[PDB]
RNA sequence: GAGGAAACUCAAAGAGUGCUAU
RNA sequence: GAGUCCCAUAACCUUUGUACCCCAGAGUGAGAAA
RNA sequence: GCGAUGAUCACCCGGGUGGGUACAAAUGGCAGUCUGACAAGU
């Protein structure tokens, strides 16, 4: 079925990482380029997309007097740029200069728009190719796991121990050879469930989450007539949450 | 870090005793105890001196 | 106001070329712009002579930026064609520089013109 | 005998009144000098009576020019008139600059200006405490206004202009090639993505930019019509015959059909690639125009892009002009910009690039007349060797 | 020696904001306000720190007299983090950029120069360094740019004129704090070539003393320059006794 | 004797700094 | 029980392939052509 | 009908070896995919 091919996940995630790098690069460029005209904006507004949107709304510091930045910026931020505008050290620019830099701001926002479109597309794919994991571990983590193995079957063949430390190979193999201590979390650390845990409970839930992840995956990968519902993931998610609740409930300190 | 990576350990040991490294050089006399704050960094060449010092 | 500035008068040009023409005999003279550019960065130059009639004059206006950044006196003179005759080379010279040597036989002559040059600037 | 003090702040003019006059005989005694440092004692000496902020950035510069030249501005005239009482005798006003004194006296015959050390000490005290003396009055922050105003006052007399500015060249270069890698990287991804659906077509149209447009039209291979064949035939030319091949290969291919959501990403992603090529061609033209304006001699002598790259290596057009001929040669010796007889032209041409940079860099509005003949000189040498 | 792909151990210097990069050789090094480029082609260090790539710039004594002054072993350098500095004689960013490096983002550098041709470059450098304000103006008349200057905790002068001492007095009087720093570089040949350098060096010192500057230190800039010293003083209005 | 850990703990002092201390 | 957190989506080395290179550098400084 | 606005300047038997810069590929190497019955309460 066209809706159950994992080669698309591995391409999308690779593309998603590439977009972040390139979108970041251009962000500094509009910062420095318009930084010529108005260097102070970068310190005030750090967000690249917000930085670009300001440029589209107002082009020149003179426009800051009348232009309204409420939708882009809160009240205290928008007033600060206005004060910076009239007291700016930057030099004036031509409209031909203005047009090109404005196109960059248009370029920035469009890729910010596409990046979310790719993110939504990736989520839809996983919920069709591996619904249970998206329920248990999540979308961003699951695609990266599948991409690491290169195939759903390959990761479905990875035992839970390896899934747990899938992304810590260097510290793993280094530590194993030097008779020093080994990883615990691997790629799964950026999952939600590990997040809510605290202290050493991080390691515990990582082991427990990895075990259930394999259970969900082997159902997702190999099930001949899997319903696209994630039920096995949901029930597995319930168990680990129960495991977390009792684990975090324990208090080492005497009361 | 307290790990004190061995490559950094020897490296600091090659500049404490730097006098013996080449017989023609003969630096000043300095004890050079290890400091408690330092970093390892790479000099970088500029485009004009591609030939001379790269 | 003019780009070629300051420009030595008929008199001050006179002692300059006399230093230049002799300095050539003593192998103390580097002749032409790229040698002028050469000496400034190495900081071996007393002061630099430039022709004000150079075609185009801007071909050598980079040298004063180098010269005064290194705090080296410089000056302009009317006719390139005369400088080559002083310099001893069979072609016009638009820029020339006197190299540093406290052991030169002409330290007093060079310093004499140098002092006048500083006052002119 | 000082009753009023004039102080100028980047936000505006400030006038103060001297409640108490410090001892002049012991003016240099340590205790009185310590008072100028001490706010508590200093506040007893003077008080702020009037402050007139400048309306905008422009007004500060003109007054900054006027004060530099010891001239009384309209703004300065108004504030003094409002505050200084009419005067048999003359009201005494403290001013930091003596040159300003005669100008004030001309406008106001009834005021006598003082600029002795006693005034200087008070001026020193006022400038020391700064905003603390303004007692909550809106003076902005003095440090930033100095930065902006001082920035403005600088370029004014040196006559710096955006025309001399050559950074736009440097940034666009790194932007032009940055675009080039990304369009190639993204376009290749389009080929792999659409390659699964219809792998043969990726072979048919090797030109990536053409391929993205054709994928945009041919979203699904199954849709094959004679009118569509004409439409894709209009795309590029039928001389290659690809228009017939795509219809034939589309009919018989092993490509697995992809989901509609997949297809939407392919064309939208292909749309992103098209925009960057659209901007890249726009920016490239802008580089050509800017270079002709900034460095006409280099542009004519070697070419807009090549001259642009040289400026980037030197870091600035000014940097390139300063360098000697030999340094300019090795500046472009890593990417063969300037490239035994072959080397001789390279050494020869490198000098002409160097002199041309000098002509463009220091001319307020360079022309291309010299670049034309200088290039012609190179052509004569090229034929000779 | 100090060749690109090689690595060096960068460590703090006694004067805050200055560093030593050790290795087969050592280098005086200051951290870069503006990573990714060199103002005059100087050498630069790059370190990975948690990871951000912080950069440093090498300081050439033979190009900057202040750097040579540190290396001669100057006891007190008022230029330090978070301090306002008035640099007289801002020919270019050869030394100013390094001074801007020492003060840091909190501090500022008030750069003063007269000629227009170097100022254009100073303007260009000064822009990339937000803490630098280029005051292209004559230092002999501080009243012209009093509008643009507040208090400065240290005044450094590389101005090469016969009449330096008077210039230092005016600028110190208008803008320098009490007990503030003063650092003067003196070239004997420029002032009085008739008499030996060492006589000029004493003569200028007395000019500082009558200008209410208690001079603290003087160091000859051997071997980096001939016939030069950095004189360091404190501006004590109250009394030099 | 030399030390270590914890703090909205309890004290004894030193230095500097801030805020109309009018 | 057990260092995710130094990109195994990677770094480095080896082999193969493609395209170019075998000048001085802080470059030299009056010859060249006949 | 020149020129200081700048002249001049590794190896072996026409042929093969030595070395250098940049990019691509390798299902080539490093390189070997953590452990396994106990834990928590009264």
């Amino acid at each position: 079925s066209a809706d159950k091919v994992d080669v698309m996940i591995i391409q999308a995630i690779a593309l998603l990482d590439d977009l972040d790098k390139e979108l970041n690069t251009y962000a500094m460029r509009c910062k420095e380029w318009y930084g010529w005209h108005f260097p102070e904006l970068a310190k005030i507004v750090t967000d690249s997309v917000a930085y670009a949107r300001i440029i589209l709304t107002m082009g020149i510091r003179s426009k800051a007097s009348e232009t309204d930045l409420s939708e882009i910026l809160p009240e205290e931020i928008e007033e600060r740029v206005k004060t910076a505008a009239e007291v700016s050290m930057g030099t004036e620019i031509t409209q031909t200069d203005l047009d090109n830099i404005n196109a960059l701001a248009e370029q920035i926002v469009e890729f910010a728009a596409y990046r979310e479109q790719l993110s939504n597309y990736l989520s839809a794919r996983m919920k069709a190719i591996a619904p249970n994991l998206t329920q248990l571990v999540g979308e961003l983590v699951g695609a990266r796991l599948i991409a690491h193995s290169g195939s759903l079957i390959s990761l479905a063949k990875s035992p839970a121990s390896t899934i747990q430390i899938l992304g810590a190979e260097k510290a793993l193999f280094r530590a194993l050879k030097t008779k020093h201590d080994t990883p615990k979390y691997g790629l799964l650390y950026h999952a939600s469930l590990v997040g809510q845990a605290t202290g050493k409970n991080k390691g515990k839930i990582a082991r427990v989450l990895a075990a259930k992840a394999a259970v969900s995956l082997r159902y997702d990968a190999l099930a001949e007539d899997r319903d696209d519902s994630g039920d096995i993931g949901l029930e597995s998610r319930a168990k680990v949450e129960n495991r977390l609740s009792q684990l975090e409930g324990r208090d080492l300190r005497t009361t | 870090d307290d790990n004190m990576r061995r490559e950094v350990q020897r490296d600091l040991l090659l500049i404490k005793h730097r006098a013996a490294l080449d017989p023609k050089r003969h630096y000043k006399k300095q004890r050079w105890e290890v400091p408690e704050r330092f970093a390892i960094g790479t000099i970088i060449e500029d485009k004009s001196e591609f030939y001379s010092s790269r | 106001n003019p780009k070629a500035f300051p420009l030595a008068d008929a008199a001050l040009t006179q002692q300059i070329l006399d230093v230049v023409q002799q300095a050539a005999n003593l192998r103390q003279l580097k002749k032409g712009a790229n040698e002028a550019t050469k000496t400034l960065n190495r900081g071996i130059s007393e002061f630099i002579i430039m022709a004000a009639d150079c075609e185009p004059i801007e071909i050598l206006l980079h040298l004063p930026l180098l010269c005064e950044d290194k705090n080296v006196p410089y000056v302009f003179v009317p006719s390139r064609v005369a400088l080559g005759r002083a310099c001893g080379v069979s072609r016009p010279v638009i820029a020339a520089s006197i190299t540093t040597n406290d052991a030169s036989a002409i330290k007093t002559q060079i310093y004499a013109v140098k002092d006048k040059i500083e006052t002119l600037l | 005998p000082i009753e009023y003090l004039l102080f100028e702040e980047p936000t505006g003019y400030a006038v103060f009144k001297v409640k108490l006059q410090q001892d002049d005989i012991g003016s240099r005694l340590k205790e009185v000098q310590e008072q100028i440092n001490d706010f508590g004692a200093f506040t007893k000496l003077i008080e702020l009576v009037s402050f007139a902020p400048f309306k905008g950035a422009a007004e500060a510069l003109e007054n900054a020019n006027d004060i530099s030249e010891g001239l009384v501005s309209e703004s300065l005239k108004a504030i003094l008139d409002l505050n200084l009482p009419k005067a048999k005798k003359n009201i005494t006003l403290a001013i930091s600059d003596k040159n300003l004194g005669p100008s004030i006296k001309e406008e106001f015959p009834y005021v006598d200006c003082i600029s002795n050390e006693l005034a200087q000490d008070l001026i020193r005290g006022v400038r020391l405490h700064g905003e603390k003396l303004f007692k909550g009055l809106q003076s902005g922050d003095l440090e930033r206004a100095q930065l902006g105003l001082g920035h403005a006052y600088s370029r004014a007399k040196v006559k710096f202009s955006v025309q001399k500015n050559d950074n736009h060249i440097i940034q666009a270069i790194a932007l032009l090639d940055q675009l080039d890698k990304d369009i190639n990287t993204f376009a290749m991804r389009v080929k792999e993505w659409y390659g699964w659906h219809f792998p043969e077509l990726a072979k048919l149209v090797p030109d990536n930019y053409t391929f993205a447009k054709l994928v945009l039209f041919i979203k699904d291979k199954a849709s094959l019509n004679d009118d569509s064949l004409h439409d894709l035939a209009a795309l590029l030319n039928e001389d290659s015959g690809i228009a017939q091949r795509v219809i034939d290969n589309a009919r018989i291919s092993m490509g697995q059909d992809i989901s509609e959501t997949d297809m939407e990403n392919v064309c939208v992603f292909a749309q992103r690639v098209a925009s960057l090529a659209d901007y890249r061609r726009q920016l490239y033209d802008y580089l050509c125009e800017k270079m002709h304006t900034v460095a006409p001699n280099l542009s004519e002598l070697i070419g807009e892009v090549i001259g642009a790259r040289l400026i980037s290596h030197a870091g600035s057009l000014t940097n390139l002009s300063k360098q000697a001929a030999s340094t300019v040669q090795i500046l472009g010796a890593e990417k063969a910009l300037f490239r035994k007889n072959k080397g001789r032209i390279s050494r020869y041409l490198a000098n002409k690039c160097s002199m041309a940079s000098r002509i463009d860099n220091y001319s307020e509005e360079p022309s291309n007349v010299f670049g034309s003949v200088l290039k012609k000189q190179v052509e004569q040498r090229l034929e000779f060797y | 020696g100090a060749r690109g792909g090689a690595k060096v151990v960068i460590e703090p210097h006694r004067h805050a904001g200055v560093y030593i990069a050790r290795g087969k050789e050592d280098l005086l090094v200051t951290k870069n306000m503006a990573p990714g480029e060199s103002v005059y082609g100087e050498k630069r260090i790059s370190v990975e720190e948690p990871p951000t790539k912080v950069e440093y710039r090498v300081w050439n004594p033979f190009r900057s007299k202040l750097a040579a002054g540190i290396m001669g072993g100057l006891d007190e350098l008022f230029i330090a983090p978070g301090k306002k500095v008035l640099y007289l004689g801002a020919a270019s960013g050869t030394s100013v950029s390094h001074v801007s490096d020492v003060v840091g983002p909190e501090g500022v550098v008030y750069a003063v120069e007269f000629s227009h041709r170097p100022g254009r470059e100073l303007i260009s450098m000064a822009k990339k360094r937000p803490n630098i304000i280029p005051i292209i103006e004559d230092a002999r008349h501080p009243q012209k740019y009093r509008m643009l200057i507040g208090m400065v905790d240290c005044v450094f002068a590389d101005v090469a004129q016969p009449d330096q001492a008077r210039i230092i007095a005016l600028n110190s009087h208008m803008f320098l704090k009490d007990q503030g720093g003063v650092v003067i570089s003196i070239k004997a040949n420029c002032i009085d070539s008739t008499v030996d350098a060492e006589t000029v060096f004493a003569r200028e010192v007395q000019k500082l003393r009558e200008e209410r500057i208690k001079p603290l230190e003087q160091l000859t800039l051997e071997p980096y320059e001939r016939d030069h010293c950095i004189v360091v003083g404190r501006y004590m209005r109250s009394g030099l006794k």
